[PDB]
DNA sequence: ACACTGCGAGCTCGAATTC
DNA sequence: GAATTCGAGCTCGCAACAATGAGCACAT
């Protein structure tokens, strides 16, 4: 298939091409000969994975000065390891079209508990552990008596690795993770810095967000490997969150306890450089004595460094090296873990982080607790306000940038948010052969009662009823699973056990089983097995969860998991936090966004990423109700994206509950019979 | 042409069978068109059979035995149209019923189970997946008639033993799909016939005007009028070339040269079936 | 140093028959 | 030729708007 862009001779992989998605590739044609960023939005997860790679890695072919890698920022590993399998089958493609090999290389990044092959540092759970284990047989003080070579403890891969691992590269081959576990074991090399070297010469390279985004990490991996590239941030809808995230500590007593044990172990280790002991026992004395206030809620955020020299005499001079010389005391102590020492860095992170960053952010000591009037435990948090103190060097090395999801809700919120001006910011909408989804607001119940999940609209019984009385008669419409994204964990506790007090949840079980996904893993991913079994035989199951969970965001509902996705109020954040209040502050003065339009941006997001977690494929059907009467208002339902946003018609806007029903029930007989 | 068939029709008796968007039973419109499904079905297939089995309150329970009979399934067709329908159905013991019997049948007939299906949950003991697997043993042909959704296990089931999977859209397309099931998919028995007016020729068991096996000494009684409908599609007749007066009726044939018209030859290949100058 | 989305008011037409 | 009855549409004023929860991937 030589298919043709306006320039470009596009090989695609496949034969049939949506008519959206031909008009996705001339808008990201339309990025790059631009050398500028892009906010695209197109649903699908596959189909838009194969169309980018498609134009990008056919751009780098007839412009190989211009962009020369592709940096592919995806979430987690499993979207690594996915958009990786579709690379080699867009490269193998090109071994049938050709009957050539090709001096092209992709890789894939990950951490070194994903990439490892030694034995007794594998088996590791939890991912600081390894790292630390790791930094017992590999620092350059172990390897110091290594040059006697000896029986000494050592890495057997990593020293194997710089004698031979450097005078040829990787040929060809995409590698997954997998792949390269698998190449480091035939060979004999690590494979973490084999990838960690490889990363410079490669075509595509598809790591996780925090290789670029944190700041303490992207100098170490990222730096010096290319200035003509193109990024893409792949399902980046809440990319602010983690640009948020990773520029703020948080500190509490649980910790500043582990840092006077931290600080008392190196006391007995010098005696065995002392004035920067005397620095941090002054400075632990000062965040110790700010916490044991009983007062306001207070914020400070260059203010903290005034008071820091009153009472302690520290100038800020000498504290934006406090996390620098921290990590080389450590090194000329040869301190053999590292994971122990944990809480100490995050002390010395939060020192070089109120002496440099003070333009928006905030310090907020909160000793009254969440809800109670005295429980002995504050903590102080160090919160980020403004996102786009993390992309400013992203936006800034590379040639360009393309942020794209399925479900940025306005695009035009995104280049406010993060400071950049964009060349497209366009969207698009998928083709169907039927209409695949039927979106509707069930709004008043049956006998004509709002429904909302107000604050001062849950305790009557008036609006528990009429959300027992809709999932009672949708669980008996709908075949093979229900998804049901409640607010809050204390709201689906205190509905479903008021649902049994009255004699609603007797009927629902009776047509489905119900699961509750609770916040451990183990009891959670156990109601997951059984929920996707009695789906495949005749049972019939309700998965009933949250919103801000863990199946919202990483369990893809296929066809016959989930056919109705009930969403059971907008799920907003706690609106009163602290935290939250203070961003919205610096939200209201910079960039002008009103406050009560980024709560409603911010749910929207979530509350149309799980919805459209309902539809992957050509032959998926789904169900999308929004059980909640805030959804039919102009600022909330022009929110959500515009390919679900095209089949919501105004007579499925304000449907009662039995309405609601009678277009479930005549849309699941319309989409069960052939094309 | 067409082989022996053996048909179990399943039907459903849930909670769910007062529901509308059908006539104002959903259970008697299901009963009103199985009354027209098992007298078209006996014109179609002479020697077969039709078993029936309800099921409600997570058990299976036969109605109607399996036996050739294209009477005694509408009088108790006609008995069933009061039935309380309480409970949810079952098809892991609905398919064990219409295994247990229907693995015995020789080995030339066309087995096969239809099963009407009107809930979504069909909460049973076991697992179901194991039976696709024996189904698919025992060479049983299972195709399924859902009403107002499609559940995922009847599609497995469908598709695994060989059947088909429908869904309704109104009454006239439920009666269109019962109308494909009437058709058979392209050993000797002992058949007795009826002469005397309607006696048995083996024990003398005389009974009423029916098609059905003898009840004492097992013998199926059947009506040699009836299997000489079935006739002239082997040795079929073949058609003619044509170029005043006639043969057939006096006012071409090129097996006995024999002059026919245009009225005579739409006739004698269309309803008379046999040529009129080929029998002299 | 208050105030979003809905909704009946005038205003002016139309079709067809009236006064 | 100048009223009616009941319908339609477009401007525009009127009054009063809202926002409640909980945890493992990535650097020496
Ligand atoms: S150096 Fe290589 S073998 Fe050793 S822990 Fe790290 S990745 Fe594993
Ligand atoms: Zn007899
Ligand atoms: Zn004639
Ligand atoms: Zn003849």
């Amino acid at each position: 298939m030589k298919l043709n862009v306006d320039g470009l001779l596009v090989y695609f992989p496949y034969d049939y091409i949506y008519p959206e998605q031909f008009s996705y590739m001339r808008e990201l044609k339309r990025t790059l000969d631009a050398k500028g960023h892009g906010v695209l939005e197109m649903p699908s997860g596959t189909g838009k994975t194969v169309s980018l790679l498609a134009l990008i890695m056919a751009y780098q072919r007839a412009y190989p000065l211009e962009v020369t890698k592709l940096i592919y920022c995806s979430r987690t590993v499993p979207e690594i390891e996915k958009v990786i399998e579709e690379l080699r089958k867009l490269l193998n493609f090109y071994e049938k079209q050709e009957g050539e090999k090709l001096p092209f290389l992709g890789l894939a990044l990950s951490s070194r508990k994903n990439l490892c092959i030694h034995p007794e540092v594998t088996p590791l759970r939890f991912g600081k552990d390894v790292d630390g284990k790791c930094h017992s047989l590999t620092a350059s003080y172990v390897r110091a008596q290594y040059q006697h070579d000896t029986s000494l403890p050592h890495c057997r891969f990593y020293e194997e690795f710089d004698a031979h691992g450097r005078e040829v590269p990787l040929p060809a081959g995409i590698y997954n993770l997998d792949d390269l576990k698998a190449l480091g074991r035939r060979q004999g090399w690590c494979p973490y810095f084999l990838a960690r070297y490889s990363i410079l010469h490669a075509n595509v390279v598809v790591y996780s967000y925090h290789y670029l985004l944190d700041p303490k990490i992207a100098d170490l991996v990222s730096k010096e490997l290319a200035r003509k590239a193109v990024v893409v941030f792949d399902e980046a809808h809440n990319i602010d969150n983690v640009c948020i995230d990773s520029m703020s500590v948080n500190l509490t007593r649980r910790t500043l306890d582990r840092c006077q044990g931290n600080l008392e172990t190196l006391q007995k280790t010098v005696l065995r450089a002392e004035h920067f002991l005397g620095f941090l026992r002054r400075l632990l004395e000062y965040v110790k004595w700010r916490l044991r206030v009983q007062h306001v809620v207070q914020e400070s955020p260059p203010a903290f460094l005034s008071g820091l020299a009153q009472r302690v005499c520290i100038q800020r001079k000498p504290l934006r090296f406090c996390a620098e010389r921290l990590r080389s005391l450590l090194h000329t102590l040869e301190i053999t873990d590292l994971a122990d020492f944990s809480p100490l860095t995050l002390l010395a992170n939060f020192a070089t982080l109120v002496s440099t960053y003070a333009k928006g952010f905030t310090i907020i000591i909160e000793p009254f607790d969440d809800r109670t009037p005295t429980i002995a435990n504050p903590i102080l948090h160090f919160s980020c306000m403004d996102a786009s103190l993390a992309i400013k060097p992203v936006f800034e090395r590379f040639q360009s940038v393309i942020i794209t999801s399925g479900t940025l809700s306005p695009l035009d919120i995104y280049p406010k948010i993060l400071d950049f001006h964009p060349v497209t910011m366009a969207t698009f909408t998928m083709t169907l052969a039927r209409v695949c989804l039927c979106p509707m607001i069930i709004g008043r119940g049956n006998d004509q009662v709002a429904i909302s999940s107000k604050f001062e609209t849950r305790e009557d019984i008036a609006v528990i009823r009429n959300y027992g009385n809709l999932l009672l008669e949708m669980s008996a419409v709908v075949p093979d699973g229900i998804v049901a994204f409640f607010t809050s964990y204390q709201y689906m506790e205190s509905t479903v056990a008021s649902w049994y007090e009255q004699g609603i949840l007797e009927n629902i079980q009776r047509n489905k089983l119900l699961f509750i996904e609770t916040q451990d893993g183990a009891e959670t991913s156990v109601a997951l097995e059984k929920y996707q079994e009695a789906c495949e035989n005749g049972r019939g199951a309700i998965l009933l969860s949250v919103a801000r969970g863990k199946v919202s965001e990483g369990i893809d509902f296929v066809h016959h998991y989930g056919r109705a996705v009930i969403m059971f109020g907008v799920p907003y954040v706690y609106t009163q936090s602290r935290i939250l209040k203070a961003r919205l502050e610096y939200l209201r003065d910079q960039f002008q966004i009103r406050e009560n339009d980024f709560l409603t941006f911010d749910a929207m997001r979530h509350a149309a990423q799980c919805v459209g977690r309902a539809i992957r494929g050509k032959t998926d059907y789904g169900l999308m109700v929004f059980a909640d009467k805030r959804f039919a208002r102009g600022d909330k339902r022009g929110k959500l994206p515009r390919w679900i946003q095209e089949h919501l018609t105004d007579a499925n806007l304000n449907l009662t509950v039995d309405e609601g029903v009678q277009v479930a029930k005549y849309f699941l007989r319309q989409m069960a019979q052939p094309f | 042409l067409g082989m022996m068939r053996h048909l179990y029709v399943v039907v459903d008796g849930s909670r769910t069978m007062e529901d509308q968007d059908l006539k104002p039973n959903r259970l008697t419109c299901t009963l009103k068109l199985l009354e027209y499904f098992v007298e078209e079905y006996f014109d179609q297939n002479p020697i077969s059979q039709i078993g029936i089995i309800v099921t409600k309150s997570k058990r299976a329970e036969k109605l109607t035995e399996l036996s050739g009979n294209p009477r005694k399934h509408i009088t108790s067709l006609k008995k069933a149209v009061d039935m309380t329908c309480h409970g949810e159905p079952s098809l892991y013991n609905s398919l064990s019923i219409a295994m247990q019997t229907l693995k015995h049948m020789p080995g030339h007939t066309s087995r096969e189970v239809l099963i009407i299906f009107s809930s979504l949950t069909t909460c049973d003991p076991s697992n179901i997946y194991d039976l696709i697997k024996t189904l698919k043993a025992a060479k049983i042909r299972v195709s399924v008639i859902g009403l107002s959704a499609e559940v995922r296990v009847c599609t497995v089931l469908a598709r695994e033993t060989g059947g088909t999977y429908h869904v309704i859209l109104d009454e006239s397309h439920y009666k269109e799909l019962l109308t494909h099931h009437v058709s058979p998919p392209p050993g000797n028995t002992e058949p007795g016939l009826t002469l005397g007016g309607y006696f048995c020729p083996q024990c003398r068991a005389k009974y009423c005007e029916l098609p059905v096996e003898c009840k004492i000494c097992g013998l199926t009684l059947v009506s040699a009028p009836h299997l000489a409908r079935s006739y002239h599609h082997l040795f079929p007749l073949d058609a003619f070339q044509e170029i005043r007066f006639c043969y057939g009726c006096q006012g071409v044939c090129a097996v006995c040269q024999n002059v026919f018209c245009v009225d005579c030859d739409v006739f004698v290949h269309d309803s008379l079936h046999c040529c009129p100058g080929c029998i002299h």
